[PDB]
């Protein structure tokens, strides 16, 4: 009784992760003698916030609400990697491979676009010692990686790139280049985020469980332009367990 | 497609004010055509209305009074004097043609409006600003490097691949 | 400035549209 | 937006129907020559 | 080598580098010209005397490419980056200057020997003084160019003046018409043998 | 947007000088009527 | 300080060598025997402390033990450049003909 | 960075009287991310020109 | 210049023999590859997998070696990846799988000759054209 | 006297004006609202993503555009051919940076301009007129469905449809020719045609007619003003300029017929715009401009280059620059 | 000196509006 790809088509619940139902309040347990692989990884986002910068010092600024502008093309989904038992009964999940990025830009108000790769790339997430069974208390807190927005072949508007294009302001000959030593050399950064997974709901009988999550991570810094937003991520998320 | 590349001529004020007499022209001429065509007195009894015209007569042929107020009423102005009417014709093609002929004067002496000072500037301190004005000099920046060996053979110029403008893939 | 600039001239054009239009020469017959 | 849906379609509808009903009305007879 | 004569050895004074509505003196530019810097002089890292290839006159821009005496490409400015075989990393090239300025001074960076390799595109290699005029950095004719310009556009303008009044000088008396009692005859084929003299009618 | 201050003036002049001229021309004829 | 790493890298055993750890998968056409299997290989277990760690890789039937021996001399190992890794670039750069 | 500090006229008198945020979502007083309706700075401009 | 039997003269095997067309042969050839392989392969580029061209220096270091007669005829029977380790019968069209490639099922022997003549002689009449892609078009 | 019967008299009435009509009751809204949308977008409209892949081109004046580098830019590669009226946008922000713009303009102003053409037919069947006036103004309308509509269709997305700007239209003609090879093409050459040959006949008539004006004033005064509106006799002399265009050339080359002559006047342009508009709405499903590249070699086989090949030279630079971050794979096959 | 660059186009429409009104208003006196 699967739903059918024409059924999705055109709906937005192709940008939706599976749900479970509000009585799957079980526990699924682990026996450290067995292996298991997380098969599918679904990270849904609901709300995306951005940190203010407030010119001053002691006021620290809040993070604010934005609006989305790209459509429903924001999930992570079909994530898959190992899920691991260590020596003091914590679990850890590896990445593997998936689609796990999407980019996202949303709007402040006062109409700056923040763009930004939303991701869990390399993710790296370990609960508590002693699980011993996944609950609707269990917590999985870690940390993955955030390439860069744009990649090195990325030509920007005038040209210039870091594995392509030009290496000066070509439409300025002989302008004092020392001025634009930002613009003309593109930087690949590589920065790390965090992100908690908090389970809510668990089927016993089919391995799968779900819940909230919360990640902070970089914007785009435009190869080095400018300086990137601090940004918050929540949603929510679907995942399903087998004995790998 | 060299005065594109090179010169940058679409973006010349005197090219632009040709394209608007050529086309203007053409406007004038197959309006006027078929305004007459369709505001003639029936001369004739039959369904050809060609054999009706007489090239002694004094009668004009079709009404300036009928096609005044048509288009008075389609389009707000029309004409109201045939003199000036048929002079316009002659200013507005010729017109355009002598100043395309001064623009292209000008680039005798690759003195061209190539670009526009101010779009450079923020797009070199700014790499997200982005205009269909930075975007037609990529395109000409693309024609003159891969056009200008095989078009100027006696410059010698050899430019081996690393150095080509393209875009990602292609 | 020159945004100002070219939404003036812009302005002063549909006006003239106005005028050419509603207080024209009415053209008289004969 | 879901009332602003509704309004376009009732603007639109409404300039249709003045369009298929002002040429049911008779319009081969309004010419100055000749009238049915 | 007098600076005088290299200050012309440099495309900034070709007056044909210019543009319509770059406006003003050619100072505005490049700026004010204080110092020639020194000759030049690049080596690959087997030591070939390395030359670039200047700009002609019609470019706008144009790509950085190192040649030998024999003409042979030895070094470039790669644009795409991952299949180079030219680039100034690869091949070592320095620059070492003779002259001038910088006279003595040898640079291996990879990146300052690049930049001075953008300038010698140009010719010989000058310092500017760009902030007393707030110079912008694009090339502006020179006196030789606007007065072409204008004496040539003027010129063709004053053709159609001959054009114009040499027709209403031997068109006068149709000027403001032509006769309102000319004939067809006058007018029609075969009418006179020869064409508007009346005196040949057959 | 860094412009060419003198584009102002410039462009103020190119319309009100040879505007003013057809306006002056106008009014004086319908004087005459 | 403000350096374009790529090109820095075109000043390293990068620009004469295939790079084990860097260089596109299409390099590895220039030698015999290489494209695409054992290429393949030497890409996923990247990245490697020295060029004869490759001998190492499990799997390996001594013909390709062979072939890589053949070709160590057209081999390095430089720092992983992310801009080059990233994006899976290493599969595909951008570049066909 | 007040209003007063930069020069504006009028928007103190469309705040004087309950206009105080705008359609890209800032408001006078502050509060980001805020939906006013029309009657914004700039609608309460549009209608002056209607 | 013309074609002559220099340029129409290739190697036959590795061994180093060498075999002389006829322009017969080479117009033959040419035919030959416009009808079975440039909607791929036109202008010595591979348009599906472009990291693959038909330059003799490809074809030298090709597992077999294939900048030959012999080699190239093979090919077109019993088709390899580059390094020789996998047959691709199935996505390449060949005499091996003409059922599902129904071009390669007129192809005569001494057709096969005629196309390997082709391929070989045609970088020495072009030169960097052949397989330099759009570059020297 | 009944209500419905007393506004068609209005709708329909040759006292307006401004003609309304049937016709002008879809125009007049949807060309307003496509009028009204354009003027407010080029002047404050965001920048919008029209390659889709998340690059924003900046089209508007208040975004550091000016009169020949301001647009409104198409709408989102990401949409294609879907519709994307507002209603669809989770609200105006979205909307903007997806170019939600251009699509209400342009289907507004189609609607609006097909109607103008037949408000053309309308008004003469009211006024006694013959009816084709607005079968030469198909000629232009053709034309402008073709690259707001026609070009978009066949290659699938409506961020290929033409920009509506200045420089926009040129990097739609530049792109075009890269992918079309358009000058190569007969349809375009038989637009030059018509094109060159309607500011050709334009002159030559307005010349011809100017010539040929009976002295009807003194010098001191406009020959202008020697017709006067709805007098019945011509204003020049047509036998007098056949006298001087038949000898000009040749007498058989030379209309004596007013009727033929005006009825040439109008088929030349709006038939060779026809096909020209037809050139670009053909090229939309890629049947393109005559190919000779290398199609000269030498006995050995030698390319020998010919105009065609340094055409392609140059087709080959507008091709690999082109929406430079956009493409993935080989081949650009829309 | 570091004027107000606004001031040429203040001093110079000061200078016209004003001085063309007059202009027109006497012409059109002449010609009645
Ligand atoms: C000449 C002769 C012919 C006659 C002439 C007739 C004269 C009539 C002239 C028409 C004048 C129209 C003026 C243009 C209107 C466009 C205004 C707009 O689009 O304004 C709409 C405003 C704009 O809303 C805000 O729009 C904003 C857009 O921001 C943008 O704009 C900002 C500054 O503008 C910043 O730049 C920012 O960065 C940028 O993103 C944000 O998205 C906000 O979220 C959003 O609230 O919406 C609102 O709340 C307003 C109400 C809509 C809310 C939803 C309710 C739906 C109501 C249905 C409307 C029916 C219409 C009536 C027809 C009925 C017929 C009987
Ligand atoms: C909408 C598109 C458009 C339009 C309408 C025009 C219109 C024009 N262009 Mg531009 N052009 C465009 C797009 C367009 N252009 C683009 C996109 C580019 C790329 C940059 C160009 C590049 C371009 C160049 C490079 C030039 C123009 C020129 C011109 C003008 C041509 C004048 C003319 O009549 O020449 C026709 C030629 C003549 C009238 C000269 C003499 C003709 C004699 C009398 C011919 C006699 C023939 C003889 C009797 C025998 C005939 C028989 C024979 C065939 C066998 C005209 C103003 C030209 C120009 O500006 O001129 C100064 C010019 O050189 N255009
Ligand atoms: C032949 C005449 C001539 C020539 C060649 C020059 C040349 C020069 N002058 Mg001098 N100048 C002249 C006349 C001339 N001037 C006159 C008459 C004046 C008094 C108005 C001045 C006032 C003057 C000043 C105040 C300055 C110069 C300066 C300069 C230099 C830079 C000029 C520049 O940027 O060009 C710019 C040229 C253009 C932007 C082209 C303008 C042409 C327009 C666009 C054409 C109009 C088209 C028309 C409307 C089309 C419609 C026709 C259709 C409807 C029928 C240069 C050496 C400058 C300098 O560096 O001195 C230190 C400087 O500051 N000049
Ligand atoms: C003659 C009047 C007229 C016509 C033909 C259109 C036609 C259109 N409008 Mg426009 N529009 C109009 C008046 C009109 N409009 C007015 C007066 C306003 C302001 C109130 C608008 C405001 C408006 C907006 C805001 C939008 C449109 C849109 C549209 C398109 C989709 C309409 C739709 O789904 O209808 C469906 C209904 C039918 C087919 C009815 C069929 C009944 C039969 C008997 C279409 C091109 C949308 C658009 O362009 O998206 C691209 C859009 O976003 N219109
Ligand atoms: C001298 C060289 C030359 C010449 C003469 C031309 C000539 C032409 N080109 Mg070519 N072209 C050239 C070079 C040249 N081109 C080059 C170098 C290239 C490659 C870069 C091209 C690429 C090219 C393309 C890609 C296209 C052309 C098109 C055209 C035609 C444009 C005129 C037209 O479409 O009328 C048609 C008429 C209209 C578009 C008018 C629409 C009028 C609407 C209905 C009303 C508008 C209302 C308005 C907005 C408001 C008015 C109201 C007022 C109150 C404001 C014309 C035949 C175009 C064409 O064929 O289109 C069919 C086209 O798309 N050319
Ligand atoms: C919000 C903002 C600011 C938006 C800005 C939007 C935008 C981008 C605008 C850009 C504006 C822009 C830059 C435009 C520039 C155009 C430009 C190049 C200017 C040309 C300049 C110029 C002087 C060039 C020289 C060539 C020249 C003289 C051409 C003139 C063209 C022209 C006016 C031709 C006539 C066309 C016209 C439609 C006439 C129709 C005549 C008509 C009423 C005929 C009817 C008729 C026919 C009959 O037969 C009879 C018998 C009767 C009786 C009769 O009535
Ligand atoms: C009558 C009174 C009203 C007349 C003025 C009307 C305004 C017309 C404006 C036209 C000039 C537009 C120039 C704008 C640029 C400007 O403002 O910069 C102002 C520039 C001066 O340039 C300034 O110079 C400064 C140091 O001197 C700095 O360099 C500034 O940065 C630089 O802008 O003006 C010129 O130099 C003016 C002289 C131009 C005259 C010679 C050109 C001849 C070319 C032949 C033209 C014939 C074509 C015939 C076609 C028919
Ligand atoms: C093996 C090949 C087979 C053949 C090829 C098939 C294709 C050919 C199809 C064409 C059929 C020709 C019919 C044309 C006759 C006709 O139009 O008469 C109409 C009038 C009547 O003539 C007038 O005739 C009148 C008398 S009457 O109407 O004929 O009775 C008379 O009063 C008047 O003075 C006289 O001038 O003639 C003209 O005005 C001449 C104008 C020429 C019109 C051609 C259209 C131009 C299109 C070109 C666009 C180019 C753009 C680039
Ligand atoms: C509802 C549908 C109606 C649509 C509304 C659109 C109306 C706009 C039409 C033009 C009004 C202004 C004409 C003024 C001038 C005017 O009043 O002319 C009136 C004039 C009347 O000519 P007559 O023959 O009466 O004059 C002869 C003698 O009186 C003069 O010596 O018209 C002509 O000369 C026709 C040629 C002008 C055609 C020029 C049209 C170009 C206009 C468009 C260009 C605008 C570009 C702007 C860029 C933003
Ligand atoms: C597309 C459908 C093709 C057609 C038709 C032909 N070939 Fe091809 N060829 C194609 C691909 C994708 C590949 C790569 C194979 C791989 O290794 O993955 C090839 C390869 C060749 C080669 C080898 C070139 C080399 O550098 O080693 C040759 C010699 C070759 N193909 C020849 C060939 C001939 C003669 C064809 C017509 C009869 C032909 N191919 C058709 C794709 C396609
Ligand atoms: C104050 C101010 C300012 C200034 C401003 C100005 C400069 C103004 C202008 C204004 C203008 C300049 C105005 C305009 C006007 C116009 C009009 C208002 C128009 C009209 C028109 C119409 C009404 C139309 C009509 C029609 C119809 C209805 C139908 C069809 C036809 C036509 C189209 C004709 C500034 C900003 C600096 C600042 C702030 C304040
Ligand atoms: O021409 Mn080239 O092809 Ca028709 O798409 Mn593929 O690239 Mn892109 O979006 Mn506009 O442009
Ligand atoms: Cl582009
Ligand atoms: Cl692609
Ligand atoms: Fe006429």
């Amino acid at each position: 009784q699967t739903l059918t790809y024409d059924d999705i088509v055109g709906t937005g619940l192709a940008n939706k992760c599976p749900t479970l139902d509000d009585t799957a309040r079980g526990a699924y347990p682990i026996d450290s003698s067995q292996t298991y692989r997380i098969a599918r990884l679904c990270l849904q986002p609901t709300t995306f916030l951005v940190k203010e910068e407030p010119k001053n010092k002691r006021q620290e600024a809040e993070f604010v609400p934005t609006k989305l502008v790209t459509r429903e093309t924001t999930s992570l989904d079909q994530i898959q990697g190992e899920l691991k038992v260590n020596s003091d009964g914590s679990l850890t999940f590896v990445e593997e491979d998936g689609i796990d990025f999407q980019p996202v830009t949303v709007q402040m108000a006062g109409g700056e676009r923040i763009p930004l790769l939303f991701t869990v790339k390399n993710l790296v997430a370990s609960t508590q010692p002693n699980v011993t069974s996944i609950t609707t208390s269990t917590d999985f807190k870690g940390e993955f990686n955030v390439p860069s927005y744009r990649t090195a072949n990325f030509l920007d508007p005038k040209g210039r790139g870091l594995a392509s294009g030009y290496d000066s302001a070509i439409a300025l000959p002989q302008a004092k280049e020392e001025e634009l030593a930002r613009a003309n050399v593109k930087r690949f950064s590589l920065t790390k985020g965090q992100i908690s997974l908090n389970v809510a709901k668990v089927d016993g009988r089919t391995g799968e469980i779900a819940g909230t999550f919360e990640s902070e991570q970089l914007s785009d810094d435009d190869m080095g332009a400018h300086e990137p937003h601090e940004v918050k991520i929540q949603g929510v998320f679907y995942a399903s367990i087998e004995p790998a | 497609l060299f005065f594109q590349g090179f010169h940058n001529w679409t973006l010349n004020p005197f090219h632009m004010m040709g394209v608007a007499g050529v086309l203007g022209g053409a406007l004038l001429c197959a309006i006027h055509g078929a305004t007459v065509e369709n505001t003639l007195f029936q001369d004739g009894e039959g369904a050809s209305t060609f054999r009706a015209f007489n090239p002694t007569q004094a009668e004009e042929t079709y009404s300036m009074v009928t096609a005044n107020r048509f288009w008075s009423q389609i389009f707000g102005i029309a004409f109201s004097n045939k003199r000036w009417l048929h002079f316009f014709m002659l200013f507005v093609p010729v017109t355009g043609l002598w100043m395309s002929a001064i623009g292209v004067v000008g680039l005798a002496l690759n003195l061209r409006s190539y670009d526009f000072i101010s779009q450079e500037i923020r797009a070199a301190e700014d790499p997200e600003f982005e205009t269909f004005y930075t975007k037609n000099l990529l395109l000409n920046e693309g024609i003159r490097a891969w056009m200008a060996p095989q078009d100027q053979p006696h410059e010698n110029f050899v430019f081996p691949e690393e150095v080509l403008p393209r875009g990602n893939a292609l | 400035m020159e945004t100002i600039t070219y939404v003036f001239i812009f302005a002063c054009i549909i006006a003239l549209f106005f005028f050419a239009i509603f207080f024209r020469e009415p053209p008289r017959i004969t | 937006m879901e009332t602003l849906k509704i309004t376009v379609y009732i603007v639109v509808t409404f300039f249709v129907l003045l369009f298929v009903f002002g040429f049911l009305s008779g319009d081969p007879a309004r010419n100055p020559k000749r009238k049915d | 080598i007098p600076e005088k004569l290299a200050f012309y050895d440099y495309i900034g004074n070709n007056p044909a580098k210019g543009g319509l509505f770059r406006t003003g003196p050619m100072n505005k530019g490049d700026g004010i010209a204080q110092a020639w810097k020194g000759h030049a002089v690049f080596r690959n890292k087997e030591g070939e005397e390395l030359f670039v290839r200047r700009m002609p006159a019609f470019f706008e821009s144009f790509p950085v490419i190192l040649t030998d005496k024999n003409g042979v490409v030895k070094a470039d400015i790669p644009f795409r980056r991952a299949e180079s075989k030219y680039s100034f990393e690869q091949q070592g090239v320095t620059v070492s200057f003779y002259g001038g300025e910088l006279n003595g001074q040898t640079f291996t960076d990879p990146p300052t020997v690049k930049s001075y390799a953008r300038k010698a595109i140009f010719g010989e290699i000058f310092e500017f003084d760009t902030e007393t005029l707030n110079s912008d950095g694009i090339f502006r004719t020179s006196p030789r160019g606007w007065f072409t310009f204008a004496h040539a556009v003027f010129a063709l303008l004053f053709f159609f003046g001959h054009i114009w009044h040499g027709a209403r000088t031997l068109f006068r008396d149709v000027f403001s018409g032509i006769d309102p009692e000319l004939s067809p005859e006058q007018v029609e084929w075969g009418f006179y043998q020869k064409v508007g003299d009346v005196t040949t009618r057959r | 947007m860094e412009v060419n201050q003198l584009g102002l003036i410039a462009t103020a002049l190119f319309v009100l000088v040879p505007s003013v001229f057809l306006i002056i021309l106008y009014v004086q004829t319908e004087s005459q009527q | 300080e403000l350096v374009n790493v790529v090109d820095e890298k075109l000043g390293t055993a990068y620009g004469e060598k295939i790079d084990l750890n860097n260089t596109n998968i299409a390099a590895f056409i220039q030698y015999r025997g290489l494209y695409p299997t054992l290429a393949k290989l030497i890409v996923k277990n990247a990245p490697y402390e020295s060029v004869e760690d490759v001998l190492n890789i499990p799997g390996l039937t001594e013909r390709q033990k062979q072939i890589l021996r053949e070709n160590l001399e057209h081999f390095t190992v430089t720092e992983v450049e992310t801009a080059l890794v990233e994006g899976g670039d290493r599969y595909n750069n951008g570049l066909y003909k | 960075n007040p209003m007063w500090r930069q020069g504006m006229f009028v928007l103190p008198f469309m705040a004087r009287l309950g206009v105080t945020g705008s359609w890209s979502g800032w408001s006078i007083t502050g509060e980001t991310g805020i939906d006013p309706g029309f009657w914004s700075f700039e609608g309460v401009a549009l209608a002056h020109i209607v | 210049a013309e074609l002559t039997p220099e340029v129409l003269t290739v190697p036959l095997n590795s061994e180093g023999k060498t075999i002389t067309l006829t322009e017969k042969q080479y117009l033959e050839g040419k035919r030959l590859f416009q009808y079975a392989c440039a909607s791929c392969h036109v202008g010595g580029i591979t348009k599906t997998n472009p990291s693959l061209d038909l330059r003799t220096e490809t074809l030298a270091l090709a597992t077999p070696p294939r900048d030959n007669i012999e080699g190239l005829v093979d090919y077109m029977k019993n088709p390899t990846t580059y390094d020789g380790e996998q047959e691709i019968a199935e996505v390449h069209p060949s005499l091996r799988s003409a059922d599902i490639f129904p071009k390669m099922r007129n192809l005569t022997e001494k057709d096969l000759v005629a196309i390997a003549g082709h391929i070989l002689v045609e970088p020495k009449i072009l030169g960097d054209k052949w397989g330099g892609g759009k570059v020297y078009y | 006297a009944n209500l419905w019967e007393r506004f068609c008299n209005w709708v329909t009435s040759t006292d307006n004006r401004l003609y309304v009509g049937w016709f002008g009751v879809i125009m007049i809204p949807t060309l307003l609202a496509a009028t009204i949308c354009f003027v407010i977008a080029f002047i404050a409209a965001p920048p919008v993503d029209i390659d889709g892949i998340r690059e924003p081109v900046s089209g508007s004046l208040l975004y550091g555009n000016n009169i020949i580098t301001g647009a409104v830019v198409p709408s989102s590669n990401a949409i294609g051919l879907h519709f994307y009226p507002i209603w669809e946008a989770a609200s105006l922000d979205e909307w903007l940076y997806n170019g939600g713009p251009y699509q209400l303009i342009i289907f507004h102003f189609l609607l609006g301009a097909s109607c103008y053409m037949g408000r053309q037919w309308e008004l003469s069947y009211r006024l006694g007129m013959r009816p084709w006036i607005c079968v030469a103004y198909s000629a232009p309308l053709a034309s402008a469905f073709a690259v707001f509509l026609i070009y978009p269709i066949g290659q699938g997305s409506f961020s290929d449809g033409m920009p509506l700007g200045i420089s926009g239209t040129f990097n739609f003609m530049i792109v075009f020719q890269a992918e079309h090879n358009i000058l190569m093409h007969p349809f375009h050459q038989l637009g030059v045609a018509g094109v060159f040959g309607g500011a050709l006949f334009c002159a030559m008539h307005g010349s011809l007619v100017t010539s040929s004006l009976i002295r009807e004033t003194t010098e001191t005064e406009s020959a202008n003003y020697g017709y006067k509106f709805g007098q019945e006799e011509e204003t020049y002399n047509i036998v007098a300029a056949h006298g001087y265009f038949g000898r000009l050339i040749f007498q058989y080359a030379s209309f004596n017929n007013s009727r033929s002559l005006h009825f040439f006047l109008a088929a030349w342009p709006v038939v060779g715009v026809w096909f020209t508009a037809l050139g670009i709405s053909t090229m939309a499903f890629n049947l393109n401009g005559f190919n000779f590249n290398h199609s000269v070699i030498d006995a050995k086989g030698n390319v020998i280059n010919t105009w065609a090949d340094i055409i392609n030279r140059a087709n080959l630079g507008m091709e690999v620059m082109h929406e430079r971050n956009a493409h993935n794979f080989p081949l650009d096959l829309a």
